[PDB]
């Protein structure tokens, strides 16, 4: 679960709080990224 | 005999003073374009080098 608010930093060669200490995509990654609003399950 | 080591000499002088060029690089020094661009930008940019 990530917050939209820098949602878009999981992506090669990307900085920031989550890409530099929470989740790190290497440089030649290869695969797809999906994401999408869970505001009706998820809302401390 | 001296047009020989002229024309080796310049050939060689050449060579090194190529080393000066960017070739379209934000610098000419690897160690400087290095050091202040993050590394997905820095290979595009020492590629042209």
């Amino acid at each position: 679960v990530i917050r939209g608010d820098e949602v878009r930093q999981i992506a090669p060669g990307q900085t920031g709080k989550i890409a530099d200490y929470n989740y790190k995509l290497p440089d030649d990654f290869t695969g797809c990224v999906i994401a999408w609003n869970s505001n009706n399950l998820d809302s401390y | 005999l001296q047009d020989v080591v002229n024309q080796n000499a310049q050939a060689l002088n050449t060579l090194v003073k190529q080393l000066s060029s960017n070739f379209g690089a934000i610098s000419s020094v690897l160690n400087d374009i290095l050091s202040r661009l993050d590394p997905p930008e820095a290979e595009v940019q020492i590629d042209r080098l």
